[PDB]
């Protein structure tokens, strides 16, 4: 299916509607306990997102910073997750080297962003070992996560659907349905879920 | 440009093409960097305690022997995990747990404690919660495989080619405040070197010169160190050391008056590295 994507607030979309998917992605605003340029959910608002109903069997990419290194492998296991891998994107410049220099943490400087790998159920026709668990990438787009993230996903589970949330405009892909508050209005093809949102909505 | 295609097809790592990660050639183009690091080296050399080394076991070791507390504790038992999955005692995450780390870490203190890559991501942090530490950074040991291309847990979804040592804070720290304590951002949470030889356990020598760098604390303790790891400005304590110079009373007096148990700063250095 050609990309998908519902303008929505996450805390408040129905996600029943939507079916189950193999994939779940998730790069969420959390509250790190630092003031910030954004906007962030709180613990419980993260803690109450209705992953689980997202899923029977298959994997989660939860990217997670500061203080959400702790309260998102709390998420993961209280969305019934349990982490099996940790994927860190390692940000290079234009010339493939670590900008090592500012002052980019609390007490050593960052020069990667983590994301939570956790298996939910008992997950069929997935390809293990095919990608590393590390990333090198070049810091492209506003978003904090990198692109080579959706590739690894692919081989990992072709032709599965996915569904990504808190994802933004230039996010959308194939296979995948896109959930945030940024996007460009609702854009179903899905027969199945066109159908259960005429229903809810 | 995508690396992780790149993998898949010619078992390069996408860090194989990270550029300039060694100690020297990564401030080679920038003298005002390598002039902050050659300083900070200087100091810490000038202030460094002689090696000192203790044959101990240390399961059963009271840890309390060990004296002076430390400001920075780094820890690197034998996973039973690493020998397991590749075929001295070897440590499960209850065995490094009961270990009693908060009776000898100081009250502003930090842990820099080697985890692998699988459980002991989750229960190195149980660790730090039982030894009275906040994980605070994780300092990820990312393995190239330049010489050796090729693919490399039954739990595992991705090849996994790094470790991560993560790191703790004890006590109240503030900074801007406490620039007598620590000196913050003068390295990065990474260090990138070449895959080991399979049975080679060795850490990156890099460890120690972030610890270092970081916190201008004196007494530095490094559980199930080696012979081949014995360092100026550390005590180095496990079970295969082939002698033991370390007397109590002898490594606190390096640190009781008139010494301090801080490397103090210079002028220099004061004017050069990071700050708000």
């Amino acid at each position: 299916f050609p990309p998908q994507w519902i303008c929505c607030d996450i805390r408040y979309l129905d996600v029943s509607i939507l079916g189950k998917f193999a994939v779940v992605m998730a790069d969420p605003p959390w509250d790190i306990h630092m003031e910030l340029p954004y906007g962030t959910l709180t613990d419980d608002e993260m803690r109450r997102l209705n992953i689980p109903v997202l899923q029977d069997d298959g994997f989660l990419f939860l990217w997670v910073t500061g203080r959400a290194m702790e309260l998102g492998r709390e998420c993961l296991n209280l969305w019934g997750y349990e982490r099996v891998d940790e994927i860190i994107w390692v940000k290079t410049n234009q010339l493939q080297r670590i900008i090592r220099t500012g002052r980019t943490g609390h007490w050593l400087n960052h020069g990667k962003e983590h994301c939570l790998v956790g298996v939910k159920g008992n997950p069929q026709g997935f390809n293990q070992g095919l990608d590393c668990d590390v990333i090198v990438a070049e810091v492209r787009s506003t978003s904090h996560k990198p692109d080579e993230i959706y590739g690894m996903i692919e081989r990992l589970s072709p032709g599965t659907r996915k569904i990504e949330l808190f994802g933004r405009p230039h996010n959308v892909q194939p296979n995948w349905i896109t959930l945030g508050n940024q996007l460009d209005g609702i854009h179903l093809l899905d027969p199945d879920v066109v159908a259960r949102f005429k229903q809810r909505y | 440009n995508d690396y992780c295609q790149h993998f898949v097809d010619t078992g390069h790592r996408p860090q194989n093409f990270i550029r300039d990660v060694g100690l020297a050639d990564r401030f080679e183009e920038y003298p005002k960097l390598r002039e902050l690091i050659r300083l900070k080296d200087e100091l810490i050399a000038k202030s460094n305690t002689p090696p000192m080394y203790l044959q101990a076991d240390i399961e059963a070791f009271d840890i309390r022997e060990l004296t002076p507390k430390f400001d920075v504790i780094l820890l690197e038992p034998p996973l039973e995990e690493y020998y397991r999955e590749t075929g001295e005692k070897c440590w499960t995450w209850d065995d490094i747990m009961k270990l009693e780390i908060d009776e000898i870490a100081a009250p502003r203190s930090f842990i820099f404690l080697w985890c692998g890559s699988g459980e002991g991501l989750d229960l190195g942090r149980v660790c730090l919660r039982k030894w009275g530490y906040r994980r605070c950074e994780d300092i990820c040991w990312i393995k190239t495989n330049k010489n050796n291309p090729g693919k490399t847990d039954p739990k595992a979804v991705f090849q996994r080619t790094k470790e991560h040592c993560l790191m703790g804070i004890k006590g109240t720290v503030k900074c801007s405040t406490d620039g007598d304590f620590i000196h913050a951002n003068v390295d990065i949470d990474l260090i990138i070197t070449e895959e080991p030889e399979i049975g080679n356990i060795e850490k990156p020598v890099e460890i120690f010169h972030i610890i270092e760098h970081f916190c201008l604390g004196r007494r530095r303790l490094h559980l199930f160190g080696r012979d081949s790891t014995i360092r100026p400005g550390w005590l180095t304590v496990g079970p295969t050391l082939t002698n033991s110079n370390y007397n109590a009373e002898t490594y606190a007096s390096y640190f009781s008056a008139p010494n301090s148990y801080l490397t103090g700063c210079t002028e220099e250095i004061e004017r050069l590295r990071p700050k708000s």
